């Protein structure tokens, strides 16, 4: 029973990972072949980039605008800056934008989304100059919409690169996202690889490699299938046309009859998928973005992401059939996600109930082997040795992703104590439950038998796992002390933050 | 890379036919197909035109050129005509190319 379950879990996970690996490598090969025939100094596409931000750090915002200006694309029509502010505090963002770009900033009283006239000609009159908008804090979608209008306004705009305020971009990243689709008209969106630069904390570091994997595997695979389930907030491209075609629908997304004021990422992408358009992802385009460093903020962010995912899965499946042959992989992927979560939960429940030391030793060993294989692949792919830190991702996944999943599922339907509870009470109950299972197992197996070969194997395995985790923690600590694990960009970021 | 609506201005009597050509120039990318838009004088809204009725559009792929033959012109046909070019293929971006426009006056 337990041996069969572990065996199928290991084979299933490794098989799916290997399939995703070969799919992503094929996608990368196709992208490289496509780039190989790109004419030099190619600037055929006119692009209007879009920024959206709210209460962003002034230094990070300044660096983002510096990167945007420093981009080497020679066919950028204009920069559209949208900030849901209309508040004295938000004027800092306007000042930062003024010190980098044209001083002109317009502050309309009224939001285009709630306006009876959604054309931007009410708020804008010139398209040549870069324009910054200050509007009442509505949230996300709206702001983007504003920009969308302002973009479409300019006909030349053939595509719109959407970038988050907190995002460092590369001169090439632009052409790098505004070119893939040249190859295939159908491509109506290009997901741009994003990278977590803040890696000081082990969490950030782990998340960094997590991002790495995600973008360069799943995304890549789906990209091969021209069906990247989701675009990239920090770095994302979008054909102006499909945008104009999805902006309004997406701007008006209500789940259970409730404007979904959550992750826009996914909804517009889901609309594009409903239209049957192909979405490809390129890894050659990189954008540096920060990551949460606090466990609680990571928990709430992952909970919001899980809510968006669960809300968008129904529509994703409902539209997957429109891709005919294609899309089958997308259905397989979502079914894999649900069945993998359910299998992990059931396996942990069985482990807690049975409390068989051999079983726990076996699952620990196979999980370590899986993480070792994944980290080895990641190191080989990135030509970088710090990818082995991903073996600790099991801890953070178990202790954060699962409670976030349960929180999202429980909070989908139906003073400060309550609100605080709705965020962390699931996580605290989960941690208490795992601790209780651990102590119950350890007392239920409170015996020693050196004459038992199975007991000896379990003990040596658990000791080896402990020393392995300890040495990984030690090497991480010394790397942090010598600041070797810092990302290359973080060094000069700290330099000009200090010199300020 | 530019598009030229050669006959960009013209004034002609009612009850004749007019031909407006749309050519994509300086492009290494092959033309995919052409969309034609109309704006009524005074009005700014653009209205898309379709094959049929008095509108007959001919698309040439080898020369990357297209032309709209509008026949049997009435007074309300007076307005600015715009061609909207498309490029496609492998490594060829799906682009909108808007020509200079052709203002037509029908008396
Ligand atoms: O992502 P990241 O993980 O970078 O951090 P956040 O999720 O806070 O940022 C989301 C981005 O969306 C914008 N934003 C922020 C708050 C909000 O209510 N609505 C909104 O659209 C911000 O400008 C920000 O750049
Ligand atoms: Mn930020």
């Amino acid at each position: 029973s337990a041996v069969w379950g572990i065996s199928v879990y290991g084979v299933f996970v490794l098989g799916f990972y290997i399939a995703q690996i070969v799919f992503s490598e094929f996608n990368r090969m196709r992208l490289s072949d496509w780039i190989s025939l790109r004419p030099d100094n190619w600037n055929a596409t006119r692009v209007a980039v879009i920024i959206a931000g709210y209460r962003e750090d002034p230094f990070m915002f300044k660096k983002c605008l510096e990167s945007v200006r420093d981009s080497e694309y020679g066919n950028v029509a204009r920069l559209i800056c949208v900030i849901d502010g209309d508040e004295e505090e938000d004027l800092k963002m306007a000042e930062i934008y003024k010190q980098v770009y044209n001083d002109n900033v317009k502050k309309p009283g009224v939001v285009l989304c709630e306006s009876e006239n959604k054309n931007g000609s009410t708020i804008d009159s010139d398209v040549s100059k870069n324009i910054c908008i200050l509007q009442p804090h509505r949230g996300k979608r709206e702001s983007l919409y504003t920009g969308f209008q302002l973009a479409s306004m300019d006909p030349s705009v053939h595509a719109v690169v959407l970038i988050d305020s907190d995002t460092v971009l590369e001169k090439n990243a632009i052409l790098e996202v505004v070119y893939p689709l040249s190859c295939d008209p159908n491509i109506k969106a290009v997901a741009g690889e994003c990278k977590i630069w803040n890696t000081d904390t082990i969490l950030s570091m782990l998340v960094s490699w997590r991002y790495f994997s995600a973008f360069n595997v799943e995304r890549g695979a789906q990209s091969l299938w021209k069906t990247v389930q989701c675009v990239g907030g920090p770095l994302g491209a979008y054909t102006i046309d499909i945008i104009n075609e999805i902006k309004d629908p997406w701007i008006t997304q209500t789940f259970l009859g409730n404007k979904c004021t959550y992750g826009d990422d996914r909804r517009l992408t889901n609309e594009v998928l409903m239209r049957g358009k192909k979405i490809v992802y390129t890894p050659f385009a990189v954008g540096w973005s920060d990551s949460p460093t606090n466990v609680m903020r990571y928990i709430v962010q992952q909970t919001r992401w899980s809510k968006s995912w669960c809300r968008e899965i129904w529509y994703t499946l409902g539209s997957a059939w429109k891709h005919g042959f294609s899309g089958i992989y997308l259905a397989f992927e979502c079914m894999y996600q649900i069945m993998y979560f359910f299998l992990v939960m059931y396996l942990f429940s069985y482990i807690a109930i049975k409390a068989d030391i051999r079983a726990q030793t076996a699952t620990v060993l196979v999980s370590t082997l899986v993480t070792i294989i994944k980290s080895s692949y990641l190191a080989l792919r990135a030509k970088n040795l710090k990818a082995f830190y991903f073996v600790l991702y099991t801890y953070v996944y178990f202790f954060c992703m699962i409670p976030a999943r349960i929180t999202a599922m429980f909070t989908m339907f139906d003073a400060r104590v309550w609100l605080w509870a709705k965020q962390f009470l699931i996580t605290y109950m989960w941690w208490a439950g795992v601790l209780a299972a651990g102590v119950y197992s350890i007392v239920d197996n409170w015996y020693f038998d050196w004459a038992d070969i199975q007991y000896r194997f379990a003990l040596v395995g658990i000791c080896s796992y402990l020393v392995f985790v300890s040495i990984v923690l030690v090497i991480y600590l010394i790397g942090k002390i010598t600041t070797w694990n810092y990302t290359p960009l973080q060094k000069e970021l700290i330099e000009e933050r200090y010199l300020h | 890379q530019r598009v030229e609506q050669t006959p960009t201005t013209t004034t002609k009597e009612a009850g004749e036919s007019l031909t407006i050509n749309c050519v994509l120039r300086d492009s290494a990318c092959a033309l995919d197909n052409t969309y034609w838009y109309f704006t009524k004088k005074g009005a700014t809204k653009k209205e898309s035109l379709s094959n049929g009725g008095r509108y007959a559009e001919t698309v040439n792929k080898a020369s990357k050129s297209s032309s709209l033959r509008i026949s049997d012109l009435r007074v309300e046909d007076s307005g600015t005509y715009h061609c909207k070019a498309y490029t496609a293929g492998i490594g060829c971006w799906n682009i909108f190319y808007e020509g200079g426009g052709t203002i037509l006056t029908v008396k």
